[PDB]
RNA sequence: AGCGGCGAGCGAACGGGGAGCAGCCCAGAGCCUGAAUCAGUGUGUGUGUUAGUGGAAGCGUCUGGAAAGGCGCGCGAUACAGGGUGACAGCCCCGUACACAAAAAUGCACAUGCUGUGAGCUCGAUGAGUAGGGCGGGACACGUGGUAUCCUGUCUGAAUAUGGGGGGACCAUCCUCCAAGGCUAAAUACUCCUGACUGACCGAUAGUGAACCAGUACCGUGAGGGAAAGGCGAAAAGAACCCCGGCGAGGGGAGUGAAAAAGAACCUGAAACCGUGUACGUACAAGCAGUGGGAGCACAGUGUGACUGCGUACCUUUUGUAUAAUGGGUCAGCGACUUAUAUUCUGUAGCAAGGUUAACCGAAUAGGGGAGCCGAAGGGAAACCGAGUCUUAA
């Protein structure tokens, strides 16, 4: 029971450099170059999908701040006058109103610094 | 019931190791030799007692005593025996003719290893204390 | 081929029932004078080989 | 157990054990498989780096010339030198114990009666050495991938089947493992599961 | 069991199961007197080998380039082993099962006739520079060790059946045998070679080094080394003729064909590598070239990817490597925990105080074969004792 494997080394290798379209020159087109660019691929996949839970709460944060301060408060009284009055939007939607809808939003800081000072 | 039916018990057929074979089957890159050494190696590895270059404990130790070749031609019958002999009379040639001792036996002893039940003919052998204490409870005669 | 015996073991171990192996101590051949009698007393009978040892020895021994 | 028979209606006595007993399958897997592996012709060889044609020189010299250190043109990193560890012809026999097989075999006849395979006759017999009349034989039969297994030497009716792919006569001594699974209907004459339930007990 | 720097290791016999199983001559003279033998040679028979002969049965139909395929309906089969045929054939072919055949030359038996050896009976005879020994070696499982036995280079040297050898130093018993002459079938080992037949053997980097004008081309003074290289198609039907060209090479038609993107540099035609066309990006932007976010654009979700966050390959070896340590130009193919036997343990299966056979026989994976092996008892160095036993006067 001889067995060539020139198929399933074929699938295999067809298999990686099929994941390394779009790669500069021989990291789509050499298999040995194109495999450890394909595992690093998928090691800054990995690490890029807890970096973009911090990432964009970055961008949220950095959005409510300048739209807290056209309205007269900085981020953090901001923040600590949502928490004293209880309110539980997240950044996410705090960010999302702060450039859809602004006067939902300057009756957010309102119902603020109201109710922190 | 037909041939493509039929299955081995479960646990029957363990795989078998096929080392050197990548990273997911966890014997590839060593084959569970680990690193650098003499075990390592293709052929590699100490005879046995190797202790090092310390003495071995079989050369550490003391022989002792000396091989009997009396015992090589002495077998002990169990009393389970003692029906087997077809006839009732336990020779020591008729031990041989129910394949109980061995052919190049000359000495055999009856020891009281379990349940004489028969009237039974002890002629020509040794029997023990306990033995001695069985076949006549049972109804056997010793020459 | 079958396993050979270190035949030099063979005459250094016995085994007994329950399967370890006895063997006469060391310390006992010459040299005796100095040694204390109650030392030389008990290296006299037979001891048991250790746990340690063991898989040396069942190693050397394999028809035992 | 009880055997009917094929039209005489009239069941011959069989013991329990050998027809009746409970199916093993761990066990008749066992003799199936060695009865598979003792059909191998276990004959191939190939060559090893001692054997395959060619000089003991070391092909350049060990230090000095940039190329990967080499000691033979035989080895098996090498193209056209040996094979690492290269076959040689060897025995795929497997030991069955005998109360094994029999404890197989008296498996199969258990459920063939369970799943109606087996069919006792109290004769299967043909005129003519013809398998004209033996393909007819099975027809009022109903059979068409069927092993007869007879008690006599008939040798008419040997010759009747051996040309039909499906049907395999047999003399009640050299019944297997695979041969009684292989077949859809087994088929018995009364003399014959006379012998068969002797030889297992 | 023993041997053994009692280390590494070496490793028997006796006895038992089997295969196969024949014993005979000369050292010698008689009666009898070819008296079977065992050979060779020659007719004769039986049988192979060396050429061979006969073989048995299917057509319509649809797809298709072509039917052996599909669907329909028959027939042979002691033949449905295999191969070929335009695709997969029991019924087309070659065969196969079976039944047969030999001028002539040979293998084997037998029948033997004719030649060579040479019986059976009476008696005697009973293999000397040998056995043994001293010395030195070697062979025996046995390394000179307490060491038998065998062989003999050297030096010696018996007894002659009322005598001699051996029985593991040696001796006495008493068992057994008769050295110093020779022949001897089968069981056994092998395969350059021939015939069939088979394969959980290979399928062109494999399998022989060699699927092919291969031990060749080549290399070496030489001994010697030693390659690479298979496939058009069903059939050459292997491309008439016309064009460009140099009466080229190559090409474009025309044609053959199912197919020429089957055109001989010929099945399939992967990857590296090299082009052309198209979409998008790119000429103020610094770094493992990705990844997360992400416009714009081009298509019918895909492609591209400006700008932007994070981000120093892989392996190996290491306390530790982006490391300026190792290895790799790249692709493709091959390339490394096997196999035999023994042993122990786990799983599992069968049978359990029993369980299993080995060789071999065998209608061959059956059945027979229980020689054995392991277990049911162990203590002791051992004799021995024995559910106990050793220790020790206890």
């Amino acid at each position: 029971a001889r067995v060539k494997r020139g198929v399933i080394a074929r699938a295999r290798h067809k298999k990686i450099l099929k994941q390394a379209k779009g790669y500069y020159g021989a990291r789509s087109r050499v298999y040995r170059v194109a495999f450890q660019a394909v595992i690093k691929a998928g090691q800054y996949a990995y690490r890029d999908r807890r970096q973009r839970k911090r990432q964009f709460r970055q961008l949220w944060i950095a959005r409510i701040n300048a739209a807290a301060r056209q309205n007269g408060i900085s981020y953090s009284k901001f923040i600590n006058g949502l928490k004293k009055a209880s309110v539980e939007i997240d950044r996410k939607i705090l960010a999302d109103i702060a450039v859809f809808d602004k006067v939902a939003f300057t009756a957010l800081v309102e119902k603020a610094k109201a109710a922190l000072a | 019931m037909r041939l493509n039916t039929l299955s081995p018990a479960e646990g029957s057929k363990k795989a078998g190791k096929r080392l050197g074979r990548g990273i997911g089957s966890g014997l590839g890159k060593t084959g569970g030799r680990g690193h650098k050494g003499q075990k390592s190696r293709s052929g590699g590895g100490v005879r046995r007692g190797f202790e090092g270059g310390q003495m071995p404990l079989y050369r550490r130790l003391p022989k002792f005593g000396f091989t009997s070749r009396k015992a090589a031609i002495t077998a002990e019958v169990r009393l389970s025996d003692l029906a087997k002999v077809e006839g009732g009379v336990v020779d020591l040639n008729t031990l041989k003719a129910a394949n109980i001792i061995g052919i190049q036996i000359e000495f055999a002893k009856v020891i009281l290893a379990g349940e004489v039940t028969t009237p039974v003919t002890v002629r020509g052998l040794r029997v023990t204390k306990g033995a001695r204490a069985a076949i006549e409870a049972a109804g056997g005669k010793i020459e | 081929p079958k396993i050979k015996t270190v035949r030099g073991a063979a005459k250094r171990f016995k085994k007994t029932g329950k399967g370890g192996f006895k063997h006469k101590h060391a310390n006992l051949r010459h040299i005796l004078t100095k040694k204390a009698t109650k030392r030389k007393r008990h290296l006299r009978p037979k001891a048991m080989v250790s746990k340690g040892d063991l898989g040396l020895v069942i190693a050397c021994l394999p028809y035992a | 157990m009880e055997l009917v028979l094929k039209d005489a209606q009239s069941a011959l006595t069989v013991s329990e054990t050998t027809f009746g007993r409970d199916f093993n399958e761990a066990l008749v897997h066992q003799v199936v498989v060695a009865y598979a592996a003792g059909a191998r012709q276990g004959t191939r060889a190939q060559k090893t780096r001692a054997e395959v044609t060619g000089s003991g020189k070391k092909p350049w010299r060990q230090k000095g010339t940039g190329r990967a250190r080499s000691g033979s043109i035989k080895s098996p990193i090498w193209r056209s030198g040996g094979v690492t560890f290269a076959a040689r012809p060897q025995d795929h026999s497997q030991k069955v114990n005998k109360k094994m097989y029999r404890g197989a075999l008296k498996s199969i006849l258990s459920e063939l009666v369970r799943q109606d395979r087996l069919i006792v006759v109290e004769k299967f017999s043909v005129e003519a050495p013809k398998t004209k009349l033996l393909a007819q034989k099975l027809k009022d039969m109903a059979l068409e991938d069927v092993l007869i297994i007879t008690g006599e030497l008939d040798e008419n009716l040997f010759l009747a089947a051996r040309n039909l792919h499906k049907v395999d006569v047999r003399d009640a001594t050299g019944i297997d493992p695979v041969s009684l699974i292989a077949f859809d209907k087994v088929v018995m004459t009364a003399d014959a599961v006379k012998q068969v339930e002797e030889m297992l007990a």
